[PDB]
């Protein structure tokens, strides 16, 4: 029986499911946060937030070490090949000003949660990755990417 | 009363179904034949956007309520203001303005990005059938 | 109950319906101006 | 003269080019959906 709670929980699909709950709920308990009120330290519901990211900070640095190059400038360039990779450390350092700022007193407070309202306007643009597991959304997810070079492209004109 | 306002308000659903009852009953014709069909198909695109469209158009329903209403009390009456209010300003408005001047831009490319989806999954889909 | 949460079904199923009627108003077109 | 006229001229051109806009924007695409 504790092969079986093993095996289940290392397969590539459960993962899939396992953590995309998690996100979906680090999407909706954001939500909850900016709608309640803001004090000078952070409430509970906020406290899990702030943790959710600093894991995934973690995560995201053992994906340079645990690499495939073994040199240390080798390992920064391959990294950053991918245009969704990319664009999610600046969204993580924009989230830790937005921390240093809400922390401190107003007008810094407000300064901070402002940052805090373009992070989630990423964060549903980051879900576009994770939803082209599908049979339709392998095709829709990446149109969106074509026709990226093409909405801010037609605006020339 | 009240219960008699409650039995009426489900002779309302009832009617709106009876009208969607018909199309079975359309398709006996040489052009409903198809097009009632074609309706059972983009029943499985229209609630099937939808995953990619709340993403985009709530994603503005939240942002919206935390620049503007700061000091917002936790209630349902805010997730109200998510579905409903981004379809209601559609004549709705360092850098304190200059943030409401990039999303509002940001969403005159995201709600002619949600049109312009809305009119791509059924241009290949009406061309075999 | 949900008193007001009527309206907000019926208006949001009005939103997909002029969508769904729009559509469909260049949908009949779009094959037939081909062959002609 | 016509002071009232340029503002007529203007409004109608403009008449024609955010249906001009509108066009093109649905024009990128038509194409770019059938090989894909
Ligand atoms: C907070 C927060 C965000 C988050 N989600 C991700 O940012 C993302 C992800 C998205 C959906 C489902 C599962 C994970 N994620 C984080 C873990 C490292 C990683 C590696 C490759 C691809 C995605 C990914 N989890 O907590």
């Amino acid at each position: 029986l504790g092969r079986k709670i093993y095996e289940f929980y290392n397969a590539p699909i459960v993962k899939f499911w396992f953590y995309t709950l998690a996100y979906i709920g680090y999407l909706m308990l954001f939500n909850y946060i900016v709608l309640v009120k803001m004090e000078r330290w952070p409430s509970t519901q906020e406290w899990i937030v702030i943790s959710y990211i600093f894991t995934l900070g973690i995560e995201k640095m053992r994906e340079i070490l645990m690499s495939e190059p073994g040199k240390l400038l080798q390992k920064v360039k391959v990294w950053l090949q991918e245009y969704w990779n990319v664009t999610d450390l600046i969204a993580i350092l924009l989230f830790s000003v937005g921390m240093i700022l809400r922390l401190q007193d107003q007008p810094f407070r407000s300064d901070g949660r402002v940052i805090y309202c373009v992070n989630i306007i990423y964060w549903y643009i980051r879900l576009l990755d994770i939803f082209g597991v599908n049979k339709y959304l392998g095709p829709y997810v990446m149109m969106i990417g074509k026709m990226m070079i093409d909405m801010m492209y037609f605006v020339i004109i | 009363q009240p219960f008699r306002s409650d039995g009426r308000v489900i002779y309302c659903v009832n009617i709106i179904y009876w009208y969607i009852r018909l199309l079975d009953i359309f398709g006996v014709n040489k052009y409903l034949g198809p097009y009632v069909m074609m309706i059972g198909k983009m029943m499985i695109d229209m609630m099937y956007f939808v995953i990619i469209m709340l993403v985009v158009l709530m994603s503005f329903g939240v942002a919206r309520q935390a620049i503007l209403f700061p000091n917002e009390e936790p209630s349902w009456k805010l997730a109200k203001n998510i579905f409903y209010m981004p379809y209601w300003m559609i004549y709705g408005e360092t850098g304190a303005w200059i943030v409401p001047a990039i999303m509002a831009c940001y969403l005159l490319v995201a709600n002619i990005l949600l049109v312009n989806l809305l009119i791509a999954v059924f241009n290949n889909t009406f061309f075999e059938v």
